[PDB]
């Protein structure tokens, strides 16, 4: 099986700028015939997939001019002229050369913001959820980038890794900003065995963790 | 005018199998390739087989040996890909695509197979208020827990304030789907006046309104 | 494959 390696994430495009994304195949796809058969799929957030790029270096009837793409033995690249919004979304390259037809795992276009901090706000177990029987403690860090961020729970100065779920937002289309959401669910017992709660967020804007906690 | 509609969202029991159809239009069916591929949420597009509607043809790329079935009817241009003996790791999209000028050059509407042994549950909405209300823009939130299966369609006050409002991918917890949605909103406006969120769930024909209030 | 495809 042929196999093509792509990046998660593009390097970082300011608008209008110029952005470029790798795909490498574990081996030649040139054929016989001279052509090198490999394609570029580009897959806007909310659609099916659509072909831009096809035999390396082809546009494909409808593709606009700023998409090119090129490539090296087994190196490809797929470069837009100048980004535009509607450009974002996860590119895939893909080897049609011999079965199975194999892709890269898509590299997702991400969008060069000014460094931003974590707006991190904690959230005390709901008066209902406690007659569940259940207290999840939420916390939410919006509105950062760049999006490496992470997050520690603790219970009255202790961490604590059971019981957290984590969930993350995809950059968004305004802000070109990230954000987070934390749970630990814990039993309304054990919630109410203890007093503090601390929500910790550690990222790259600030030295000493943004620090958001609650007790009883 | 040339156009793939694929079948809708199928939600299946571990075990049994689904058929997914793609009716063509637009082109003469039987002379082009049709292909399938699988989009799994933490994957890239992995490639299931090809059927060629003229003489029914097929290739299957190993990995997708007797659980993908590719069959064709000439009569309605339509193609059908059936998997058998489901398992959670089914669990993705699949897309058809025709090859028309250039490897599948034209996308389907990427169906969503669903398999879970779970019964639909109405979600437990709880409201997220600020613990000790000091700043001067707050942050409230929704925490829509344990439901099944998707989606859930969160608001804030009916829709209006969809101003900065964030809704956070849902995460599965022993069979059953969490997600929370926070908004942001100017202090002098809460709780001056009531921030509610909407959530409704279509499966369970729910729709309850949360009064974000404060706590006690 | 693209070569059979095309």
């Amino acid at each position: 099986d042929i196999v093509m390696t792509q990046a998660a994430f593009s390097n970082p495009v300011t608008l209008g700028t110029s952005a470029s994304i790798s795909c490498r195949s574990s081996k030649s796809l040139l054929h016989s015939n001279g052509i090198t058969y490999l394609y570029w799929y580009l897959q806007r957030p909310g659609q099916s997939p659509q072909l831009l790029i096809y035999r390396m270096s082809n546009l494909a009837s409808g593709v606009p001019d700023r998409f090119s793409g090129s490539g090296s033995g087994t190196d490809f690249a797929l470069r837009i002229s100048r980004v535009e919004a509607e450009d974002v979304g996860v590119y895939y390259c893909g080897q049609m050369l011999e079965h199975p037809l194999t892709f890269g795992t898509g590299t997702k276009l991400e969008l060069k913001r000014a460094d931003a901090a974590p707006t991190v706000s904690i959230f005390p177990p709901s008066s209902e959820q406690l007659t569940s029987g259940g207290a999840s403690v939420v916390c939410f860090l919006n509105n950062f980038y760049p999006k490496d961020i992470n997050v520690k729970w603790k219970i009255d100065g202790s961490e604590r890794q059971n019981g957290v779920l984590n969930s993350w937002t995809d950059q968004d289309s305004k802000d070109s900003t990230y954000s987070m959401s934390s749970t630990l669910t814990l039993t309304k017992d054990e919630y109410e065995r203890h007093n503090s709660y601390t929500c910790e967020a550690t990222h790259k804007t600030s030295t000493s963790p943004i620090v958001k906690s609650f007790n009883r | 005018q040339v156009q793939l509609q694929q079948s809708g969202p199928e939600l299946v029991r571990p075990g049994a199998s689904v058929k997914i159809s793609c009716k063509a239009s637009g082109y003469t069916f039987t002379d082009y390739y049709i292909n399938w591929v699988k989009q799994r949420p933490g994957q890239g597009l992995e490639w299931i087989g090809w059927i060629f509607p003229r003489n029914g043809n097929t290739k299957y790329n190993e990995k997708f040996k007797g659980k993908a079935t590719l069959t064709v009817d000439k009569s309605s241009s339509t193609a059908f890909m059936q998997l058998s003996s489901l398992t959670s790791e089914d669990s993705a999209v699949y897309f058809c695509a025709t090859t028309v000028s250039y490897v599948m050059d034209y996308w389907g509407q990427g169906t969503t197979v669903t398999v879970s042994s779970a019964k639909t549950t109405p979600p437990s909405v709880y409201p997220l208020a600020p613990g000790s209300a000091t700043n001067s823009m707050v942050t409230l939130g929704c925490l829509v827990k344990g439901y099944f299966p998707e989606p859930v369609t969160v608001t804030w006050n009916s829709g209006s304030l969809s101003s900065g409002v964030h809704t956070f991918p849902a995460v599965l917890q022993s069979d059953l789907y969490t997600l929370s949605s926070s908004v942001t909103v100017p202090s002098s406006t809460w709780p001056s006046e009531t921030v509610t969120c909407n959530v409704a769930h279509p499966a369970s024909s729910t729709k309850v309104d949360k009064k974000i209030v404060p706590r006690d | 494959t693209g070569a059979l495809q095309e």
